[PDB]
């Protein structure tokens, strides 16, 4: 045998020892999953809700912009629908982590908007389109409105993008916890602590509380080191919550005022161009519920021993090899810590 | 005599969390042979400090896993008795691809009698995209009509 220390005879072979080892693996995974389930479901719920809510906000803002174009500037439709749809599509693409340039979104929006304004509103009556697109930026027809919208939307979209990525990475690491594979030595120690008593013919004897403590502090030496970075993750997320709904929803008013501004100088512009050519509540409740799990990694071995069958009295208990009267006495974790350091730096910089 | 122009500048690369990347550097022509030193974000790297990074006799920086040595602006610098010469900094960014999660359980039919709904969620968290990784491809929710 390679696990059960044979002191007397033994009622189990090597294959029964392997069966006990696999059952030890399954029991450890089940205990970790039971420890992590409440937090996993909390973060999954919040991630799903925030994702759907942001998509709803973007769709509603596109709808309101399209409706205000239909009502106030029918001469700019249906071209207005095309560039508004493209703009808010790129908005959603940026929110979901795709490489999109916010300044380029706004600049393409105004580049597409100016020629139809000139042809339908200022000079009623396709090839000259690019000359108008160039004149838009060369003559600064929209004034400071493009940079105003640029900063207004970049500031909110960056914090939203990083919020979603932080929620998803928290889900990732919490799913990794209960799937953390351990050393072979720990497998044998857990098999001894939970099952090797059955090989010696004992039926209801439980392992000593102190033996469970030494075993758990033995194989969770790496997992406990995650606690610093998990605490910093929680606190940095709290730093970030202390925004995007108001901006995307006022976009239509800002665009209308920019259109008024351009139409204000139509006299000179036409001649020159003719010549030349409940959210905040949710994130607050999320942070207040997430701060209840700041001790998750430090309390984990205590959970495994307090939810496994153990003799707390350390009397008439199993010490891994014999029944005693009293007890005598990285790679995946490295990836978890790498991603936590990354997301923590990313969080702290938006502050 | 030490030359200004580097024989071969390090190239910026995109590498997954597990991918391995080798940064090549050929120092400029000079007597004696230029001493190549690697600097991560204008700060030297210690080959003995980490198993993941090692410096080769032919001036190459090999990274086995993008976990123990994450992204940065790696720059190769040749030192000689004459002077020192800096190469073009390579922007090495580690990119994490989106990976689908398991199908959750079907929700109860909201309507007690007649046409009901059953939902199944599929999140992009196994693994979750990092440092501008490609997001998960396809649908996130599954809905089926149910008759109770
Ligand atoms: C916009 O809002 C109105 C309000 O009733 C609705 O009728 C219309 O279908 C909506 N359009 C879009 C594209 O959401
Ligand atoms: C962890 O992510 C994996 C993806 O294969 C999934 O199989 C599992 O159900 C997730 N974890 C939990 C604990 O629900
Ligand atoms: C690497 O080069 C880029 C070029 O934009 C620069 O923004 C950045 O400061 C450099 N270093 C770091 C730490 O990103
Ligand atoms: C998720 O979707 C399918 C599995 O159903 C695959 O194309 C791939 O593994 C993807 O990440």
């Amino acid at each position: 045998l390679q696990v059960c220390l044979p002191k007397g005879p033994t009622c189990c072979s090597r294959k029964m020892e392997e069966k006990y080892q696999l059952t030890a693996r399954l029991n450890m995974e089940q205990l970790l999953q039971s420890a992590s389930m409440e937090l996993k479901f909390l973060i999954i719920q919040n991630a799903a809700v925030f994702q759907e809510a942001f998509e709803i906000v973007v769709r509603h803002a596109k709808n309101y912009t399209n409706a205000m174009f239909k009502n106030n500037y029918p001469s700019l439709t249906p071209q207005a629908f095309e560039f508004v749809g493209e703009f808010f599509t790129d908005v959603s693409l940026y929110i979901l982590g795709s490489d999109i340039n916010v300044d380029d979104m706004v600049n393409e929006l105004f580049d597409s908007l100016f020629p139809v304004i000139y042809t339908q509103m200022m000079n009623p009556g396709l090839d000259i389109n690019e000359c108008l697109r160039g004149a838009r930026r060369d003559l600064k027809v929209f004034g400071s409105f493009p940079k105003l919208i640029m900063t207004q939307v970049s500031k909110s979209l960056q914090v939203t993008r990083i919020f979603l990525q932080a929620l998803n990475l928290g889900i990732e690491v919490i799913n990794t916890t209960d799937h953390l594979k351990f050393s072979k030595d720990c497998g044998r120690m857990l098999t001894r602590m939970w099952y090797c008593s059955y090989c010696q013919g004992l039926m209801m004897v439980k392992p000593c509380g102190g033996y469970c403590n030494v075993v758990m502090q033995g194989c969770m030496a790496g997992v406990v080191e995650i606690d610093k970075y998990w605490r910093e993750y929680i606190l940095s997320l709290e730093e970030l919550v202390n925004d995007m709904e108001n901006v995307l929803l006022g976009l239509f008013s800002t665009i209308h005022d920019s259109i008024q501004y351009v139409q204000k100088n139509g006299g000179k512009l036409t001649t020159t161009i003719g010549k030349l050519c409940t959210l905040s509540s949710r994130r607050r409740e999320l942070i207040q519920k997430l701060k209840s799990f700041i001790n998750f990694y430090s309390a984990l071995p205590g959970y495994i021993c307090s939810h496994s069958p153990v003799a707390e009295n350390d009397t008439l208990c199993w010490n891994g090899q014999e029944l005693v009267e009293r007890y005598s006495q990285e790679p995946v974790v490295s990836q978890i810590i790498d991603k936590l350091k990354h997301i923590n730096q990313l969080l702290r910089t938006m502050s | 005599y030490l030359r200004k122009n580097f024989e071969q500048d390090p190239q910026g690369r995109e590498v997954p969390i597990e991918g391995m990347i080798v940064l090549h550097c050929r120092p400029p022509e000079g007597v004696p042979a230029a001493e190549v030193e690697w600097l991560k974000n204008e700060e030297p790297i210690d080959s003995e400090q980490d198993e993941n990074i090692d410096t080769r006799a032919d001036h190459n920086l090999i990274i086995r896993q993008a976990r123990l040595s994450d992204s940065g602006n790696y720059t190769c610098m040749a030192a000689n008795i004459v002077a020192k010469r800096r190469s073009l900094s390579a922007t090495v960014v580690v990119y994490v691809n989106g990976g689908w999660s398991s199908w959750t359980e079907w929700s109860a039919c909201n309507v007690r009698c007649g046409r009901g709904w059953q939902k199944r969620s599929r999140t992009c968290t196994n693994p979750a995209p990092l440092n501008g990784g490609a997001f998960c491809e396809g649908m996130s929710v599954q809905k089926i009509t149910c008759t109770a």
